[PDB]
RNA sequence: AGCGCCGGCCAACUCCGUGCCAGCAGCCGCGGUAAUACGGAGGGCGCGAGCGUUACCCGGAUUCACUGGGCGUAAAGGGC
RNA sequence: UGAAACUCAAAGGAAUUGACGGGGGCCCGCACAAGCGGUGGAGCAUGUGGUUUAAUUCGAAGCAACGCGAAGAACCUUAC
């Protein structure tokens, strides 16, 4: 483009698509359950995945993954989000954090256990 | 019997520091541990969960009169 | 054909649309107490889906709760990944050959979707009736000609198919009735 | 039943008719020819191997 | 109730339906788990929590012991 | 003295359990009875009173190109 | 004139080597043809499918599994 263009019209900015809408410029957003469910994912790849749709204090009402074995939610529990999504499961743009609120750790963890909210071994 | 009687309490050994309202003693006289508890579905869950989760080579009573003099 | 045997044809045509309505009633979460709303579910035994009614016994002792009584541990699990479907939003208990379901009392976002489920299926029940009825005065208007009949019989014929008419009308609307207040309570 | 039916090949049984051939390196029970105590495939082994005297490659 | 050892409390309604309330030894609430529904058609429920401790009468006392 | 990692990017390897399950995953992708990829252990790499995570800004993005991009068939010559 | 939410880990450009063609060209093989005797149909022999059965042992599956592993199952062989 000529650069009598370039001072005409410009050279227009990229924009940053917010990848989370939900989480409305936060770190953590805190939310309540709707739903406890087990999703299948798409393929190539075969299971039942712990998902739980969860209302948020943003008014917000999402698909939330809870990772990690043997969950402990259920309708009415309280639980805090933060982001991350599933490459294979169609929705699930966020991640619910073991060890806060009515979301217990996973138990007996070993290995990782400050992402999984499981307290140091006796 | 026999030998995986030390897996019964290592299994509930498990559940003294993530339950402990239910207790486990063993009797004097007659001799066997009692598995005490809170009620039927509570000592139905720690009977299934024992032999579905852990194996454990058992098989109760068992009433639950436990009582006290 | 003739009228009798016209009436029975009726009374029999109608029953069939109005057991329908039952089987839907009860197949919702209601109260939540009926049994066989979980008895239609679909499973996973041996690779190939099914009705649970070839699998397992539903009976519901309390009301509150509700057991899936079973008879194949292999497919409880294939039951229980089957009840944690998208749908219930419950948190059963399993194995021991039991598997228990207790029930929540119903929300008012899941009671407001009960009751509109259910006149729902009043009203279509009322339409299979009604469909039912506009085939029995064709069936009438045939049969009346067919067999060179009177005029004030073919007249009465039409109210005695109202009357007919007005007796499945009456209970499915006694159907329904009931049943909402069974969510109401 | 294999090393228990090569044994039993070795013991002469109670009536005559139950004589069966049984192979001298590999234990088959049947191609097994009387004139190598082998089978047909103990003598392939074999006829390559030369350890077969005289047995060479047929081709005519 | 009364014939499983039962002393009353009273009684309120709830689902319309209503709730009854009473004190049960243990010992004579085995067959209460399925008889509530040989009663009630199988529209009852109840809940049964542990209280205190007492005197069982002389006729089951001196008979307990064997 | 704790935390993260130890399939490739990317530094750091074996054993057992599991059997398209349970779960991991930032991307490509792992698990269908020999899983350096899942959980644990032994072992190793990296940091240290901190270590990992999520959110956002810039960078790599020469991918809005003034420095410093293009437009025959890849996105793009305006019908004339 | 001309968005987005949402969604995908690619959508593409040319070219290379294969394979395929109800594409072409120049060929060969009892491939067709030209011939001659057969099978299918009949009765039996022999092998499988199925069912049967206390078992009717297992394998072999278009060609390239079916007088095959069996070039000798009354017992033995014989695995049921
Ligand atoms: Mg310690
Ligand atoms: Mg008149
Ligand atoms: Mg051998
Ligand atoms: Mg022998
Ligand atoms: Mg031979
Ligand atoms: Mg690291
Ligand atoms: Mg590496
Ligand atoms: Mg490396
Ligand atoms: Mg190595
Ligand atoms: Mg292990
Ligand atoms: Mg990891
Ligand atoms: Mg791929
Ligand atoms: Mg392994
Ligand atoms: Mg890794
Ligand atoms: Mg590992
Ligand atoms: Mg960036
Ligand atoms: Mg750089
Ligand atoms: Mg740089
Ligand atoms: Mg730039
Ligand atoms: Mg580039
Ligand atoms: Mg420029
Ligand atoms: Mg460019
Ligand atoms: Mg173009
Ligand atoms: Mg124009
Ligand atoms: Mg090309
Ligand atoms: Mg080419
Ligand atoms: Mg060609
Ligand atoms: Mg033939
Ligand atoms: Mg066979
Ligand atoms: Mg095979
Ligand atoms: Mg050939
Ligand atoms: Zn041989």
């Amino acid at each position: 483009p000529t650069i009598n263009q370039l001072v005409r019209k410009g050279r227009e900015k990229v924009r940053k698509k917010s990848k989370v809408p939900a989480l409305k410029g936060a770190p953590f957003r805190r939310g309540v359950c709707t739903v406890v469910r087990t999703v299948t994912p798409k393929k190539p790849n075969s299971a039942l995945r712990k998902v739980a749709k969860v209302r948020l204090t943003s008014g917000y009402e999402v698909t939330a993954y809870i990772p990690g074995e043997g969950h402990n939610l259920q309708e009415h529990s309280v639980v805090l989000i933060r982001g991350g999504r599933v490459k294979d499961l169609p929705g699930v743009r966020y991640h619910i954090v073991r060890g806060v609120y009515d979301a217990a750790g996973v138990k007996d963890r070993k290995k990782s256990r400050s992402k999984y909210g499981t307290k140091k071994p006796k | 019997t026999k030998a995986d009687q030390e897996k019964l309490s290592q299994a509930l050994a498990r559940l003294a520091e993530e339950d402990p309202t239910f207790r486990v003693s063993t009797h004097p006289e007659t001799g066997q541990t009692i598995i005490s508890g809170m009620g039927e579905l509570h000592l139905e869950i720690i009977v299934d969960r024992l032999k579905r989760e852990f194996k454990v080579d058992a098989n109760v009573g068992k009433p639950q009169v436990a009582y006290r003099e | 054909m003739t009228l009798k045997e016209l009436y029975a044809e009726t009374r029999s045509h109608m029953q069939k649309s109005l057991e329908v309505l039952e089987h839907n009633l009860a197949g919702l979460r209601t109260g939540r107490a009926n049994p066989a709303l979980l008895l239609h579910l679909k499973v996973e035994y041996y690779g190939a889906h099914v009705p649970l009614n070839q699998i397992a016994t539903v009976t519901a002792p309390d009301p509150r709760t509700l057991v899936v009584q079973s008879w194949d541990q292999n497919a409880l699990k294939a039951i229980e990944k089957a009840i944690r479907d998208s749908d219930l939003g419950l948190n059963p208990s399993n194995k021991g050959d039991a598997l228990y379901i207790n029930i929540p009392p119903l929300t008012e976002e899941r009671r407001k979707d009960l009751v509109r489920a259910v006149r729902q299926y009043a009203e279509e029940g009322r339409v299979a009736i009604r469909n039912i009825r506009r085939e029995a005065l064709d069936k009438l208007k045939k049969l009346a000609k067919e067999l060179h009949l009177s005029e004030d019989e073919t007249k009465r014929a039409e109210a005695e198919i109202q009357k007919i008419t007005d007796e499945f009308i009456a209970k499915a609307d006694q159907l329904a009735e009931k049943k909402e207040q069974e969510i109401l309570g | 039943a294999r090393k228990a039916l090569i044994e039993k090949a070795k013991r002469t049984p109670k009536f005559k008719v139950r004589a069966y051939t049984r192979c001298v390196r590999c234990g088959r029970a049947r191609s097994v020819y009387r004139f190598f105590g082998l089978c047909r495939i103990c003598l392939r082994e074999l006829a390559h191997k030369g350890q077969l005297p005289g047995v060479r490659k047929a081709s005519w | 109730l009364n014939a499983r050892r039962g002393q009353i409390l009273g009684m309120e309604p709830r689902g319309n339906a209503q709730v009854i309330r009473a004190f049960v030894p243990l010992a004579e609430m085995f067959g209460y788990a399925t008889d509530l529904r040989s009663k009630t058609q199988g529209r009852g429920s109840f809940v049964m929590f542990f209280d205190h401790y007492q005197e069982v009468p002389k006729q089951v006392q001196e008979k307990l012991i064997k």
